[PDB]
């Protein structure tokens, strides 16, 4: 039992703007 | 006074002021949709990670200037309690709850901008050294 | 001088008498967290046994009263706990002591002193193992091997007891989805109340 | 007199009650760096546990206050801290004790008595290992090459005994990028005030 | 007051209110039968599981957003007992008593509806710091 | 008195006063420009190294007239606690954090020239023994 | 009578709760050297931990107060310190005590008692190790030579007395070295500011 | 090693509100 | 024990691109 | 009965705070050999 393996990474081969809409702050 | 202490908190309590960049792009997977967020953008200060109402949180983490991914501080805002406004700027981040992962990336990572000189997230709020 | 056969007997007849219990009702169930409740939690902190040290998650989702009435703890919570020991082999998770509970919205603050868990709520965070069964071997191997080149037991035994000293260590990766078992009623009565609307 | 397998039952069912839980609210949060923030540092002096002794790192990033409105511990700040013991064999990281945060723009002090970790938290700073072998073998080899030299149980026993005294010993480079958990609330109410504008 | 701390209270005792969503499917598979739900149906908050009157409650668990299937909070309601009201929503749920498993699947999760900004369950009661 | 030892502070506060040297280059690998310096430049005294004003401050060493690399002494300046002070001067220097490193090299380096006997880092203000 | 089980249990969920603390202002920033700044030396006397003794050096370059303004520990300025024990196999680099700043100019002493280091700030200064190899195997080495030629344990006795001797290091007069300072040192009474 | 509980069969899969139900 | 990275110097370049400016 | 572990480690958090010095003067530097100082000698015995 050696070691330890690293949390997953993204798959990027399809990426996408976040935002949809423009987000507002509400105060 | 505690009326002073009391304009003075509201006062802060609005700055995530400041000009805004929503330039963010996001690594898409169905396997993750459980965990994108709505919205991520910044204050060339704090950055907010906005999540559905109701969703579980999520944690997040940034890629530092070592290269390292890196444990921030954040705070959650919002009455739905699903925004974490993170305490730092970064040029990329990941999204992660349990092996569900998203990788977040800044296309407008400007250190240099947006500074204040004032002690608080605010502008119009300093620290004063009694 | 009564018979020693006859007195073990009549001891192993004779009981320890239970006492009866009591019901009574909880006072505030609609401004307290009870036993027995889960709060679902992302761990801050990545986790590794090799030192003792502390721990951070974040609350998952809000977590309501004993009636399922009142939101009590709040999701975005911050959690700080501690991890003080380490794993032994045969063991692939590890005790964990969550501490206190703190809303950054609100400032309310809550020792809920409670064990982590999985989220099915079993004891302990489970994690990776490593073994070290190298640095737990070499020397044996190493010294055994010149033997060996000596040619053309009780090192042995020595061996297996200098394995047995260092023990295998516990990973788990940061943002894992964890939880706590709430260990003891949490009361708050004397932060939150209630109007309408 | 009464039966020892009913006693030890009847003990097995008595639970230790565990005490309820007050929540109450934090004073100063706009003041306060609470528990289980994380303090980004880079190291000043390169580390090796050889030999116990001292560590500095300065803050690399601003750390805000409980709620994240006021800036508490000032990017730039220097902190002092010490290794006062060494790593064992299945180990490539060790314990960090960081004493005090010293603004050095400003005077503010703060004894935070935290322990550093990773970058992601967990505990201990990550190393470089350098197990000795060769100075924790050489004996025997030598010793043997002879006993050999005479083919032209013990000693083996009393090896590993000999390896087992010497530990590792571990590296880590200065500038490195480096954490610290803050295991305390740090009050700055009595250094920092709040004024517009 | 002691009758105030009444009314609200009753007034509370009201909110699985809103817009519902009866929109779920589950395994059919006859051997589990004996744990089957009559109802599935939500709020956008709260999750209501209904058996019959009488039966026994088998355990409800929630698939969370991690992937990982979830032991969640839950309180039962009604005059016998058979409505266990989940304190949450999901895509997808798991009934479970010994070796017997239901799929429960919901149909229209909408993370993001529904949300109450009271501190309560209820959209007319409000948590106030004291 | 207390209102001179201000004066004399403020007065002090400032000197990095001096004849400034501009001289400096750099390695240039696009894997280590998350740490690099906007500046740098000295007194002949101190030496300044500075970076983007919300940048993480990597950690600074200097190469000694013995030939090793060496940590010496340093404090920040600014509003934005963005550039590093160090309190000495150098042929040689390398900026790290993590496993990122960047050469940065004084091309007129002239020992030498500028030093000032006053006891304090300014011209204006000097140490006195009680 | 309470069940061990359920105690133990109990006990593990109740922490030594840690007491918060307090963040403060130091006096004299600008009469005081404070921890964790790095005095640059050059050893005057040459190392050897074969005999506990004494070491010196000489303040390599200025080092300047808290905030960065005033010249506190003057370069040229002399630092007696002391070795007194020696290393272990498996080490190259040795434990060392500076006690004493002396500057020869102004006769300013102060007690740094702070631990000597490398030029990068790691603990103990670097050196040269003698195993002392020879030594510590030429008894076993002629003995069993007539074991040999008596032929034509011991060895469980020889490593005991191989580990009875040390290896000892040297280090170069000279060298280029460092002084991790361990406590604030506070030049208040000693010096004073004033224009110009 | 530890089997893990009983997952459920989809293969038919089927509407769970024969009736819609009432918050009494 | 591996030491840091050292630079690669094959592409140096100035630092100041612009002339800073001490604020004090 | 506080958790052994929790206090082992709250023990190692709790620093032994060192002492600072304060700085004094050398009273007749004219007139002292001090610390550090070498001696030359030729050895007159064996």
């Amino acid at each position: 039992s050696s070691g330890h393996k690293p949390p997953p990474e993204p798959d990027w081969s399809n990426t996408v703007p976040v935002n949809k809409t423009i987000p507002v702050d509400t105060q | 006074a505690a009326d002073k202490k009391r304009i003075t908190q509201k006062l802060k309590q609005t700055a995530f002021a400041g000009a805004k960049n929503y330039q963010y792009v996001m690594s898409e997977q169905p396997e993750m949709r459980s965990i994108q967020p709505v919205h991520v953008w910044d204050n060339y200060r704090f950055t907010r990670f906005e999540f559905p109402a109701n969703a579980e949180l999520p944690q997040v983490y940034m890629i530092s200037a070592s290269g390292k991914e890196t444990l921030p501080n954040s705070h959650v805002v919002g009455e739905n309690r699903n925004i974490i406004e993170v305490e730092t700027v970064a040029k990329e981040w990941r999204i992660r709850l349990g092996d569900k992962v998203v990788g977040v990336r800044n296309n407008n990572f400007a250190p240099g901008r947006g500074a204040v000189a004032t002690g608080t997230a605010s502008p119009d709020v300093r620290r004063v050294q009694i | 001088e009564t018979s020693e056969g006859s007195s073990a007997l009549a001891k192993n007849l004779t009981p320890a008498r239970l006492k009866a219990s009591r019901a009574g009702v909880m006072a505030n169930p609609s401004l307290t967290v009870p036993k027995g409740k889960m709060i679902p939690c992302g761990t801050g902190t990545e986790l590794d046994t090799t030192v003792p040290g502390q721990v951070s998650c974040r609350v998952s989702q809000d977590v309501y009263s004993a009636d399922g009435l009142v939101r009590l703890i709040d999701k975005g919570s911050w959690v700080d706990g501690q991890i003080t020991g380490g794993i032994k082999d045969g063991q692939a998770r590890v005790f964990v002591l969550w501490e206190r509970i703190r809303n950054d919205q609100d400032g309310t603050i809550v020792n809920i002193d409670s064990a982590g868990t999985n989220s099915l709520g079993s004891a302990g965070i489970p994690g990776q193992v490593d073994a070290h069964m190298w640095e737990r071997l070499r020397g044996a191997i190493m010294i055994s091997l010149f033997s060996d080149t000596l040619t053309a037991g009780q090192l042995a035994s020595e061996a297996l007891r200098s394995y047995m000293s260092i023990p295998p260590t516990l990973y788990d990766q940061q943002g894992d989805a964890v939880s706590i078992f709430v260990a003891r009623d949490l009361d708050f009565s004397g932060v939150y109340t209630l109007a309408d609307n």
